[PDB]
Order: C-alpha cells, then sequence, then structure tokens
C-alpha cells in the first residue's frame, strides 16, 4: 500500500497539536541563514495517510507537516541513516555558507545562482529527516 | 401630551391602517394607490408624540412583521419611518431590537421570511448611512453581537449563508465613520473564522460561498489607513480577491495600494512573502488592453510603478512547471480510417478536462452535458472493457474461489520466473484517471434528466467491482500459506478493483448532499452484493465491507469537516447494517470509537 | 449494573498523574478548564478520589483572588494586546475555579475542618468575585 | 443553435468524399476560411477529417494495463481447489449471469459515440480543439 | 531639431519613441507654463501600447517583461513630474514652506523609488538621466526667486542620482564610468554634509584594486585633513590609509594607522574587521600559536558586537579557528573573556555543530558561554544537535 | 517605524479614449 494511516502508524503525531500547548517550528529552518526568528514557520498539524516510497536501492516514509501558514512541508524519514551523515551534512552547511556571496556579485544575482542544499536534520545519531518533495527523482 | 383613551385610539388607528392596507395588494413592491396610503399613515404618525409613537410602534412591531410575510409592499411603511423622520432613531433602535430577536430563526426559516428579514436589516443599515450626524449611536450597541451571533448562528442553522449576507451587507453599508473603534476588539475573532472558513471549503459550494468569504476577509472597516497588525489574514484572500474573481478584483487592487502607500516598504515586504508569487502572477494577468477594462489595469501599471525593483525582486525561476498529470495523459486506441490500410492509433481522452469543467458547470447546456456525460462515460467504459469478459463457467469458478477461503494451507504451486514491474507514474496517472472517471458518474447523479442511466451505469460498475473483488480476495492468500515464500507465481500488474475504496468515501464527502445520498446507496448495494456472494459469516472479514469500514475510520482523522462528515456518514450506515453478527462491531469497536472521538475533538 | 467508579479502576491514574504533576500554572487556559473540569467531575461522583489534592486548591484559589490584568494569570499569553480571544477562556477558567471550590467546600472534613479558616479563605473569594462586570460570573 | 448548426455540418459533411486524404487536402488547400477567422475553425476542420472514419464496433484501449480480469485470475488457485459441480438452485446463479449479459452490451464502444460526443465538446472549449488537433494531425 | 526627428519616426510607434514624445509635451508644459494637459493622454496612450506589447509575449516572465516593467514604472513618474511642475507654477508669488512640503514628499517617494542593484547598467542610466531632467527643470524655476528671500530652497540633489549611480556601476565592475561621473558632481562649487561624504568615499573606493592604483587613493586622502562636515569621514579616512598603507609591505605604520582609526569613535566596525584582516595578514607569516593572535580575536569580537544584521559569520568563523591553537599561555582565553560588549548570538547559531564538537576538544570552555547564551534565548536551535551529540557520546563511555 | 508617510496620488483616468493600432508588416 504506496498510503497508510498515520493514526494506525503513530497515534501521537495524529493526535499531536490538541496535546500540543506552544509553538515548535518547522525542524530545519535554522539552516537555512533567514536573519531573523519571527517569520518562521509553525508546526500546526501532521497530515494523515503518509506516504510509503520505494526507491532503488533501499526504501522509506514520507510524512507531511502542514505549516501554520497553509503550508505542508514533506520530510523522508532515513531510519537507517549512515554513519557518515556528519561529513555530508558539513557539506552541506559549507556549500550553503557561500549563498550569501552569490547574491552579493552582480553576475551570480542576473543568473539567479544558488547552491540547492538540502535540507537534513537528524533526530537522534541513528535517524535524520531530509526534505523530500514528491517530483524528486533520480536518473 | 395625551390621556390613556387617546392613545389606545391612535393604536387602534394605526391598526386599522395597516389592515386596512389589503384592499390594495395585487389581486418595495407595491401598487400606487397602496403607496400613496403608506404615504398617508407615515406623516400622519410623524407629528405625534415620540415617547407615544415608541410605543405604538413598539407594541404593533409584530403585527405589522406578521403582515409583511403576506403582502410584502409594508416594508414601505418602515422605510418612510426611517429614510425622513424626526423620528428616525427611535424606530431605528425599535426595529433592531426586534430583529435581534428575529436574528436566530433568520437561517432556518423559508425563503420569504428571509427576504423579508434580509430587507429589513438592510433598511435599518441605510438608516445609519443616511443620518450620520443623527444617531448612529442607535447601532453601536448590538453590532459586535451582530457579528458574533450571525458567525454563531451561522454553525447550527439550515441555510447558512443568510448570516454571512448579513454581515456583508452591515460592511458595504458602512465605512468612513468613528464606531469602527469598538469593532477593532472582534477583528482577529472575524479573520481566523473568515479565514478557516475560506480554505476549508476545499469541496466549495460552487456558489459565491468563496466569493462572499474573500470579500468579508478583505473589505473590513478600519480606523487606521492600514487596518491592524492582522494583516497576514488578508495575504491570502488577497489572492483569490486578484485572482479568481474579476468582480472582487478592483476591491482587493485597492487594498494592496493601501498597503504599498503606507507601510514604509521594511514591515510589508516580509507579510507579502508567502504570496508575493501568486499575487504578482495575478497581478500580471490584468495588463491587458483596451477591451478589457483600464480602470483594472491602469490600476496595475499604478501598482507596479509605484514599486520600484520590488516588483521584480521576489521572482526566481519557476517552481511550477506541470508535469503532466492524469488529465493531460493520452489513452490510445485503434481507429479504422477509410483513406487507410490499416487501423491508426490516436488518442480518445483529448477531451476529458474539457469534459469534466463542461459537466461541473452549471450554466452550460444540458445538450452540452450530456453530450460531456457520455464522453466520460466512453472513455470509462474503454478502460472496463477489458475486464468484462467472464468465462464460460463463471459461476462455480465463484462458488469455488468463494468456499476455498475457509480451507487453512492452500498448496502454492511454486515457479522461478520474474515478472515485469509497474511503471509507477503511468499506473498512478491511469489509477487517478479511473477514479475522475468514477467520480463524475457519481456526480452525474446530482442532474436531473442525466440521474437514470447514471444510477443504472452506476449499479452495473458496483456489482462489476463487487465480482472483482473476490480475485483481490484469493490473491491475499499469497500473503499466507508460507510465511516467506518467494517462488510463486502472481499476476503481473493491474488496477486491483480497490479504487471504489476512494470513489465511495468521495462521494459521502461531497458538498452536495444528493450525490451523498448516492454515496450511502452505494454502500447499501454493496454490502447485499458482498453478504450474496459471500454469505454474512465471511462477508464482515473478507468482503468490502471490513475494507471500506477502515476506509470510514481514516475519513475521521482528515483535516476537514467535510471528510469527517463522511466517515460519520459511512460509521452511521455501517452500524445500522451490522447489528446481527457480534464479531465484527466488538472486534473493530476501539478504532470506530477512537474515529468518532476524534470527531469531537478535531473539529 | 456497573458503578462509575468501577469503570475507573484501572484508568483513573492515567487521568489523575498527568493533572497532579503539572503546577496548573504554566498551562495554557484550555487546558486548566479541562483539568479542573475533569477534577469536578471526578469528585461529584459517589465516594472516591479524596486523597491529598490540598495543594492544587490552594493554587487554584489564589490563582483566583488576583486581578487579570497583565499579572500572574497567564505564562507565555499576555492580555494587553488580545481581546475576546482569552476573556472567554478567562471567564470559563473563573467560573470553573469557582465550580470546584463550591464543590469541595460541599464535601464534609475535605475543606471545612482542614487549617481552621480555609473555607473562610475562598468564602473571601466568593465575596470578591461579586464585583466583575460580567453577569455569567454574577 | 444546435439544430441549424448540426444541418450545416451534416451537408457539408455529406458533400465531401469520404477519403482521408480528399478532407485533409480540403481543409488545407481548398476551403477558404476567410469569413470564420474569429472562431477557431480547426473544430469544423476536425469534424470534416472526423467524417472519414469508420464506426468500428471493436475499439479498445492497448496502453492502460486494465483492472484485474475474471478470466485468469479464477485459475490462480493451483491444486488445492474442490471444484464444485453445478450448484444452479441460488439467486447468485442469476445475478452473476445477469450481470454478464449486462456487462457485454454495456462495453461494446463503436468510434461514433466517441466522435460525435467530442464533436460538441469543441463548440464549449476551444482546448479540446487543440488536443484533438495535435494527437489527429500527425496521424 | 528633437520634435522633427520623433514625428518622422513615431509612426509604427514602439513604447520608446512614444515615451519620448510624452517627454517632450512633458517639456513643454514645463518650460511653458499653463501648458497642455496632454501629458494625460500620451501617458495613457503609451500604457495602452505597454499593455498590447505585454499581451503579446509570453505569459510567464520572460527576461523582456523587465524592460516593461521599467516603462511601468517612467510614465508613473512621467505623471508625478507632472504633478511636480504644476505645483511649481503656482509658487511664483514666494510660497515657499507652504508647497515645498508636496515637492519634498515627491522627491523622497523618488529615491526610495530606484531598480534593483542587479539590474542593467541601461536602465540605471536611463533612470538617472530623466531624473536629471526633472531636477534641472526645477532648478531653472527655483533660479530667479534665489536673491529674493532677503540654507536655501535650490536643491541640487542631482548629485544624489549621480551618486547611486557612481556607486553601482562600481557593483557592475565599470571602475572608468564610476571615476568618470564623479567629475559631474562640481557644479555647485559648496562642500555638502551628503555629498562630499559619499563622493569621497567612493572615490577612495575607486582606487582599491589595480594594484597600482593605490597610490592614486593614498594621496588624496592624506592631503584632506578639513572635516566635511562630520567627525565619522574623517574616522573611515583613517582607516582607508590603514588599508591601503596595509596593501603594501608595512608592519607598524599600518598597524598605527589603524591604532588612530580606532581610538577617536570606537563606533566603526569597518576599522575593527580591517584590523582583524591585518592582524591575520601578519599571522599569515608565522606559526599561529604565537601571542600575536590574541589582538586578531580581540579585533574581530569587537568587529562582531556592532557590525550587527550584516555578513559576519567570516568574522565568526575566524574566531572559532584562531581560538583553536595549542596556546600555552592564557592570553587568547583572556582576550576572548575580556570582551566587553554583547555577542551576536544569534548569527552562532549556524556554527552549533562546530561549537558543539568543539566541547570534545580540549582548550576550550569559552565555547560554553556562547552555547549557554544560545541555549537560554533560542532554543529550538540546539534541542536536536544537542541530542544527537549526546547519544553519541552516551555510548562511547 | 511601521508607516510611512502619504505617496503621491497618481490620478488614473476614467474616460480614456485610444485607438486600437492596426497591424504592420514589419
Amino acid at each position: 500500500s504506496k498510503k497508510e494511516n498515520l493514526e494506525v502508524l503513530c497515534p501521537h503525531l495524529s493526535n499531536f497539536h490538541h496535546q500540543k500547548f506552544e509553538d515548535i517550528e518547522i525542524p530545519g529552518q535554522y539552516l537555512l541563514n533567514k536573519d531573523n526568528n519571527v517569520h518562521f514557520i509553525k508546526i500546526a498539524r501532521f497530515l494523515p495517510t503518509v506516504d510509503f516510497v520505494r526507491g532503488t536501492h533501499s526504501s522509506y516514509r514520507r510524512l507531511m507537516i502542514r505549516g501554520h501558514d497553509g503550508s505542508v512541508h514533506s520530510f523522508a524519514v532515513q531510519y537507517p541513516a549512515v554513519r557518515h551523515s556528519r561529513r555530508e551534512e558539513r557539506m552541506f552547511q559549507l556549500y550553503r555558507l557561500f549563498n550569501k556571496s552569490l547574491s552579493k556579485n552582480v553576475e551570480t544575482r542576473r543568473r539567479s545562482i544558488q547552491f540547492n542544499l538540502p535540507i537534513a536534520i537528524p533526530l537522534s545519531p541513528q535517524v535524520r529527516i531530509m526534505n523530500d518533495s514528491v517530483s524528486f527523482t533520480t536518473l | 401630551v395625551f390621556s390613556y383613551e387617546e392613545v389606545i385610539v391612535f393604536k387602534d388607528l394605526f391598526h386599522e391602517c395597516i389592515i386596512g392596507l389589503k384592499f390594495f395588494k395585487d389581486h418595495v413592491s407595491a401598487t400606487k394607490d397602496a403607496r400613496e396610503l403608506m404615504d398617508y399613515l407615515a406623516f400622519m404618525f410623524m407629528q405625534m408624540d415620540n415617547a407615544t409613537f415608541n410605543e405604538i410602534i413598539e407594541q404593533e412591531l409584530p403585527f405589522v412583521y406578521e403582515r409583511m410575510l403576506e403582502d410584502s409592499g409594508l416594508l414601505h411603511v418602515a422605510q418612510s419611518f426611517l429614510t425622513s423622520e424626526i423620528t428616525s432613531p427611535n424606530f431605528a433602535g425599535i426595529l433592531l431590537r426586534f430583529l435581534k430577536g428575529k436574528l436566530k430563526d433568520l437561517g432556518n426559516v423559508d425563503f420569504n421570511t428571509s427576504n423579508v428579514l434580509i430587507r429589513l436589516f438592510k433598511l435599518s443599515f441605510m438608516s445609519v448611512n443616511l443620518f450620520p450626524n443623527i444617531n448612529e449611536v442607535v447601532l453601536l450597541p448590538h453590532l459586535n453581537d451582530l457579528i458574533l451571533n450571525s458567525l454563531k448562528y451561522s454553525t447550527t442553522a439550515e441555510e447558512p449563508l443568510v448570516y454571512f449576507y448579513l454581515i456583508r451587507t452591515l460592511f458595504r453599508s458602512i465605512g468612513g465613520g468613528r464606531f469602527e473603534n469598538l469593532y477593532r476588539s472582534i477583528k482577529p475573532i472575524l479573520q481566523v473564522l473568515l479565514q478557516s472558513l475560506n480554505q476549508m471549503i476545499l469541496t466549495a459550494r460552487l456558489p459565491h460561498e468563496r466569493e462572499l468569504y474573500v470579500e468579508l476577509c478583505i473589505t473590513v472597516p478600519v480606523r487606521l489607513s492600514v487596518l491592524a497588525p492582522y494583516l497576514p489574514f488578508l495575504m491570502k484572500p488577497l489572492v483569490f480577491a486578484l485572482q479568481q474573481y474579476p468582480d472582487l478584483v478592483s476591491q482587493g487592487l485597492r487594498t494592496l495600494e493601501l498597503c504599498i502607500d503606507n507601510l514604509t516598504a521594511e514591515y510589508f515586504d516580509p507579510i507579502i512573502e508567502p504570496v508575493i508569487d501568486d499575487v504578482s502572477k495575478a497581478l500580471f494577468n490584468l495588463l491587458q488592453p483596451q477591451p478589457f477594462n483600464h480602470a483594472i489595469s491602469h490600476n496595475v501599471v499604478r501598482i507596479l510603478g509605484k514599486l520600484g525593483g520590488r516588483n521584480r525582486q521576489f521572482l526566481k525561476p519557476p517552481t511550477d512547471l506541470t508535469e503532466k498529470t492524469e488529465l493531460d495523459i493520452d489513452a490510445i486506441a485503434d481507429f479504422k480510417i477509410n483513406g487507410m490500410p490499416e487501423d491508426v492509433p490516436l488518442s480518445v481522452t483529448p477531451g476529458i478536462q474539457s469534459a469534466l469543467n463542461i459537466l461541473q458547470s452549471y450554466k452550460s447546456d444540458i445538450h452540452y452535458r450530456k453530450s460531456a456525460y457520455k464522453y466520460l462515460t466512453c472513455v470509462l467504459l474503454l478502460m472496463t472493457k477489458s475486464s468484462a469478459e467472464f468465462p464460460t463457467n463463471y459461476t462455480e469458478l465463484l462458488k469455488t474461489a468463494v468456499n476455498s477461503i475457509k480451507l487453512e494451507r492452500i498448496g502454492i504451486e511454486k515457479n522461478f520466473d520474474l515478472e515485469p514491474t509497474v511503471n509507477k507514474r503511468d499506473y498512478s496517472n491511469q489509477e487517478n484517471l479511473f477514479l475522475r472517471l468514477l467520480e463524475s458518474v457519481f456526480y452525474a447523479t446530482s442532474i436531473k434528466e442525466l440521474k437514470d442511466d447514471a444510477m443504472d451505469l452506476l449499479n452495473n460498475l458496483l456489482d462489476h467491482f463487487c465480482l472483482l473483488q473476490v480475485n483481490t480476495t484469493l490473491l491475499n492468500k499469497r500473503n499466507y500459506n508460507g510465511t516467506f515464500n518467494i517462488d510463486l507465481k502472481n499476476p503481473n500488474f493491474m488496477l486491483d478493483s480497490s479504487l471504489i475504496l476512494d470513489a465511495i468515501p468521495f462521494a459521502l464527502s461531497y458538498y452536495i448532499p444528493e450525490v451523498r445520498e448516492v454515496g450511502v446507496l452505494a454502500y447499501k448495494r454493496i454490502y447485499e452484493k458482498s453478504c450474496l456472494i459471500y454469505g454474512e459469516e465471511l462477508a464482515l472479514s473478507h468482503s468490502f465491507i471490513p475494507e471500506l469500514a477502515k476506509q470510514f475510520i481514516h475519513l475521521c482523522y482528515d483535516e476537514t469537516y467535510y471528510n469527517k462528515r463522511g466517515g460519520v456518514l459511512g460509521i452511521k450506515v455501517l452500524i445500522d447494517n451490522v447489528k446481527s453478527s457480534s464479531v465484527f462491531l466488538k472486534k473493530y469497536q476501539y478504532n470506530l470509537a477512537n474515529g468518532l472521538l476524534f470527531v469531537l475533538k478535531d473539529t | 449494573g456497573i458503578p462509575i467508579v468501577k469503570l475507573m479502576d484501572h484508568s483513573k491514574q492515567f487521568l489523575l498523574s498527568p493533572i497532579f504533576a503539572k503546577p496548573l500554572r504554566a498551562l495554557p487556559f484550555t487546558m486548566q478548564i479541562g483539568n479542573v473540569d475533569a477534577i469536578t467531575f471526578c469528585l461529584s461522583l459517589p465516594n472516591t478520589f479524596l486523597t491529598f489534592n490540598e495543594e492544587l486548591f490552594r493554587l487554584l484559589q489564589e490563582s483566583i483572588v488576583l486581578a487579570d490584568a497583565e499579572d500572574e494569570s497567564l505564562s507565555t499569553n499576555i492580555q494587553k494586546t488580545t481581546e475576546y480571544s482569552t476573556s472567554e477562556q478567562l471567564v470559563q477558567l473563573r467560573i470553573a475555579c469557582i465550580k470546584l471550590l463550591a464543590i469541595a467546600l460541599k464535601n464534609e472534613e475535605f475543606a471545612t475542618a482542614q487549617q481552621g479558616n480555609i473555607r473562610i479563605r475562598i468564602l473571601a473569594v466568593f465575596f470578591k468575585t461579586m464585583l466583575k462586570t460580567s453577569p455569567e460570573i454574577i | 443553435d444546435i439544430g441549424i448548426r448540426k444541418r450545416f455540418m451534416t451537408i457539408l459533411d455529406n458533400s465531401l468524399e469520404r477519403d482521408i486524404k480528399e478532407r485533409l487536402y480540403y481543409v488545407i488547400r481548398d476551403q477558404n476560411w476567410e469569413f470564420i477567422a474569429d472562431y477557431p475553425w480547426l473544430n469544423q476542420a476536425l469534424q470534416l477529417l472526423y467524417g472519414s472514419f469508420n464506426r468500428e464496433k471493436e475499439l479498445s484501449l492497448k496502453n492502460i494495463y486494465c483492472l484485474s480480469p475474471p478470466s485468469i485470475l479464477q485459475e490462480y488457485l493451483p491444486e488445492n481447489a474442490e471444484m464444485v459441480t453445478e450448484v444452479n438452485d441460488l439467486e447468485l446463479s442469476n445475478f452473476v449471469k445477469g450481470h454478464i449479459a449486462s456487462m457485454q452490451g454495456l462495453c461494446r464502444i463503436i468510434s461514433s459515440d466517441f466522435i460525435d460526443s467530442l464533436i460538441e465538446i469543441f463548440y464549449q472549449d476551444p482546448k479540446a480543439i487543440h488536443r484533438a488537433w495535435v494527437t489527429l494531425f500527425p496521424q | 531639431a528633437l520634435e522633427q526627428s520623433v514625428k518622422s519616426v513615431m509612426d509604427v510607434p514602439t513604447p520608446r519613441r512614444q515615451m519620448f514624445k510624452t517627454f517632450l509635451a512633458l517639456q513643454n508644459f514645463a518650460e511653458s507654463r499653463k501648458g497642455d494637459q496632454e501629458v494625460r493622454k500620451l501617458c495613457d496612450e503609451g500604457i495602452q501600447l505597454s499593455l498590447i506589447k505585454w499581451v503579446s509575449l509570453p505569459i510567464r516572465y520572460t527576461p523582456a517583461h523587465k524592460w516593461l516593467l521599467h516603462g511601468f514604472q517612467q510614465y508613473m513618474e512621467f505623471l508625478e513630474a507632472t504633478q511636480i511642475y504644476a505645483n511649481l507654477h503656482t509658487t511664483t508669488v514666494q510660497n515657499l514652506d507652504s508647497k515645498a512640503q508636496e515637492i519634498k514628499r515627491i522627491l523622497q517617494a523618488w529615491r526610495d523609488r530606484l531598480p534593483n542593484t542587479w539590474d542593467d547598467v541601461n536602465m540605471w542610466n536611463d533612470l538617472v538621466t530623466w531624473r536629471q531632467h526633472a531636477f534641472q527643470v526645477i532648478n531653472n524655476a527655483y533660479l530667479p526667486l534665489i536673491p529674493a528671500l532677503q540654507a536655501y530652497r535650490g536643491y541640487h540633489e542631482i548629485a544624489w542620482v549621480i551618486n547611486r549611480f557612481a556607486h553601482v556601476a562600481r557593483k557592475h565592475n565599470m571602475p572608468d564610468v564610476c571615476i568618470s561621473q564623479l567629475a559631474r558632481i562640481y557644479t555647485l562649487p559648496n562642500i555638502e554634509i551628503q555629498e562630499a561624504f559619499l563622493k569621497l568615499r567612493e572615490q577612495a573606493k575607486c582606487h582599491y584594486q589595480n594594484m597600482n592604483e593605490l597610490t592614486t587613493g593614498l594621496d588624496v586622502i592624506s592631503n584632506t585633513n578639513l572635516v566635511y562636515f562630520g567627525t565619522v569621514q574623517k574616522a573611515e579616512f583613517f582607516t582607508l590609509k590603514g588599508m591601503f598603507l596595509s596593501k603594501l609591505r608595512a608592519y607598524e605604520e599600518a598597524n598605527q594607522a589603524f591604532a588612530t582609526a580606532v581610538q577617536i569613535d570606537l563606533n566603526l566596525a569597518k576599522a575593527w574587521a580591517q584590523w582583524g584582516f591585518f592582524n591575520d595578514r601578519r599571522l599569515s607569516e608565522e606559526p599561529n600559536n604565537i601571542s600575536f593572535a590574541s589582538n586578531a580575536i580581540s579585533c574581530y569580537l569587537q568587529a562582531a558586537g556592532l557590525y550587527k544584521n550584516s555578513k559576519i559569520r567570516e568574522l565568526l568563523c575566524r574566531i572559532l579557528w584562531l581560538i583553536s591553537i595549542d596556546d600555552a599561555s592564557g592570553m587568547l582565553t583572556n582576550a576572548f573573556d575580556s570582551f566587553r560588549g554583547e555577542i551576536p548570538v544569534w548569527y552562532w547559531i549556524t556554527f552549533i555543530p562546530q561549537l558543539l564538537t568543539s566541547l570534545s576538544h580540549k582548550e576550550a570552555n569559552m565555547v560554553r558561554h556562547i552555547l549557554i547564551r544560545i541555549a537560554k534565548s533560542y532554543p529550538q536551535a540546539l534541542h536536536f544537535q544537542l541530542r544527537t551529540t549526546k547519544e553519541d557520546f552516551a555510548v562511547i563511555q | 517605524a511601521i508607516f510611512k508617510q502619504t505617496e503621491p496620488a497618481i490620478p488614473i483616468s476614467e474616460n480614456i479614449s485610444t485607438k486600437t493600432p492596426a497591424p504592420v508588416a514589419y
């Protein structure tokens, strides 16, 4: 089944927004260096019917999160995340640090050049969540 | 002053003059002689003392109101009391205190009574802006109560749009006055209740329901030039106002100017940031030449000229490239053309999106709607044709396959040969295409003179899918009879007849109740057929009836009130059907209770 | 033919222990209303749940005795920029705490003979709350 | 106005020949569309080219891998099967044969109904004309 | 000679030639008061021509639509110039400071309405030239009213739309026109509080690259000691002397120039940042364990406290890399821990992993103050990283 | 802070009448 229910899989996250009593933010908004803090998107609720995605060499589950501004953010749960994730995320951090030099130069700003890194935020040192929309493919 | 036996005479005079307007009916739409006598009766009571006229009209106004529900010209009485009088605030107070009591049943009455009540409200609001310096202070108490009680009474109303219509009339009646500062304590509750009613109609009513909510959410009165810090509540209806309703556009553009002219361009730019691509993309649609209206094109030119580089500094390469969904794909069949030696393959689906838009719209002529319905059923029966052939011994094969479920350890013949893969994109497009065509067959039952053949075709499709479910039941024993078998044979990849599990919960969650009735009739029909071809003791464990029941529980956890209504509709018809057996409803009790409890928590 | 207190024999601790742990000061208003309403329903039942909840009664009476103008009724949700979104929740919270104090005061030797004058301490609250302009609280 | 429009188009259809080359040369070379020049006339052109078709009752898709047939799927019970022998005293046995006779006549799709039901979609939406022309003309 | 050139070519009209015709009508209304108010008709026919050209293009935004947006701004500035000239024709009765407020409001709206800095230099040049025309009209009409007043209302703020142009061409790597545009500023011989500011700053920033030109930036600042209406201009002059002296090989005199640049105000963070860069350039010819690095990290920490809301994260990278030396003397910990100022806690978020792996490395408990100030103010940034590295270190014990 | 002053109000026309230009063989 390509679409499995969240309240069957994890009933705490389908019941989250009732027993939540503060403003949690969407994780991974501090990695993208957006100067202030007031316009960050707060998690409204977890959507039901999460997706089971079979890849080429593995498979994972994609859970969707409704934001407080009406937007839906999809994340991929890599449950056996391989232990070279810290080197990956440090390269992601390094190449996201260069995106501000690539917007003050006029020639890279006319052509709208940015580096487009993925936002992967680790939860435990076994599981990380990565941003993953549908209509992402590999070659 | 007058005595008691003089004001009794004045009361009986008003009573008899109101009764006497029944001679001059047809036998703001009144005859000329009745209008002249209503002018005489109105002018007769203007020079009486206000302190006795108030008690005359306060004792007589329910009788005048129940006379208005028979001859509707008597509104010209009340209009003539409050359009030109020295005693206009007094009658406005009496009328507003009467309508405050009549507001609770404003939704649950018929068309004539609601029409009369809305006209009395409209007259009482026009009396305010007709006399601003004379008392509009009569309106500022029970003004927030009017807004709040309209929003509260529209919840339990039968016709819940009359309250919003009333809020629209009240907002369009005012603007340019002082009493919009006692109203500023209601703006967040009003705007949250307006946005969470604006977008929660994902299955919108198809009337002016969206136009009415986006007309209410913008055009609220604010004393200050910029209404409030509650501006991010206006950003989502501004996109709809510019984008989808060409009669709201000249409103919403004005709102943009009020934010662009005096907002400092620092505070305002992060606010429009989540909507700036939709705002600019709908603004660019309004840049059209002189046959299109130049009054709403030169507005856009003025806005985009007042923004120097700010009209283009927030646009990136496009993140909205359309990727050829099920309303864009081709389903190719062979046609015999007389000028060709062999048949030629062309697509049977070049007009599916157009025929769906024809069927959805009420305005289109019936002939066009009937031909659109015939086209969609042609494509659907072409998708259904290559499974509509049955073997010569299908009855004994169906009986064998249904009594072979009650056996244990069915031996599986093993073979070593691979099957081809699925091609998930084309499978998903064909699955969604069959689903859209089935949903339009369900929608076709909401139209008179298309309902009979739609119901007949729907009965044939439902008891076809009931007969095709036994293959899925027989193939789910491949998940058993060996806890890890890898050397078995499966039929490769088909539409697995579990897409009636996405169409019947669609029909229950739909915004026409006449198709929710067709959805529950569909559930009753598949209940009868599943109990027929299985037997009651195992149709609750292997047929559609367990599986679709789980779908009903999943409708209770969705994020909009339409699907919750569909889930409680499916649960109510389920527990009205199965009560004779005490294994299903007692096995499924915890999940059904949690679903019905989540409808109460999350709504 | 089962009493309500026999239905709550195994799952009563999962209801009560989240209430008695959190001190009802950092929680938002709708959870304070829910905790007070659940304890009111548990106290209205026949002869159950009488044990050492005096600290909650003291904290709720000291959270209802004071004014509600930018002072200690809240933890993170201030009231000088929000109107009618928190005032109705505040009114429901006040009348819920008043109902809980009345149900607790109706029970003998549970709030009557404890600490001497502790019923006088909440009768002073009951006389102090007869000056709010809302008629529902009155 | 559907009656006079249908009569005009059917006498224009009956004037031409029933060959695809002659009708293609008519819609490209011979016919002068200067009078219908604000209206998408390819509509009318399609109604000429669809006049050269045959009304074939064997219309059937070949690209979809459709829903599960009852032919082979009731042969996926390999060796443990007590095949029932002629039990024909039920309400099921007449329901099944009535449904078979119903679905035989329901799924016999000619080319005629597809063609002339698509023709009146062209008069409402001009984007079925675009898609119909782009599918037909390279063939 | 321009009307005949327009009229011979204003058949098969384009939006540009229509803009030229509208500007000729606007100048006819300007130089001859009680003009035509056909400018209100020519702007509308130009808007309709531009709308036909907009519908002729694709629906989605192409780069060709940017010039149509610039044309929309030009027509709106034409209508605002019509309002400016109409207000300018009724002030003949010397009604100053009553109708000059409307002129000041429209000029202040024009100062904030300028294109993006990565837009074409022809776009910038077109807006600059036609604003210079619109300013020349008001400077011509305030010219009879100068001696009858007995500073003054003759603006000549043309220098603004020169300086803002001369800045942006330097962003476009066009230094020759950036020098050549700082020669049309001598139309009035007085030293203004903001003309001389951007003029001298851009002329000193001209001679920063092409290293056979740094002496031409040295000799122009080192002889100018009279203050050009400000005590902050001399501080940036002195630290630019520090830049020009440290660009060539100079050890102590550039340090003295940075010291006399930094003692005057203690409020220019660019001087602190350039002194930190100078100390790093002196560090790059030796191992990084010499206690000279404490001066570098102190100027860096001062260069991040009041340089806020900017690109300061490279200063934080330099701090995190220069702190990690293995000195035995406790001079670097003194240089970190004697900093008097508010550390930019929000900008330390982006190095939270490099802080959290710095606890495992030795000689790092000054990282703890940064992480404590992060955890008490921005708690959701640290939480997931803290749990991840905590359960990393907890299983290896 | 939050508000800036009044922008110059540009009065758009109410009854403009321009001609649709004829096509040209460019």
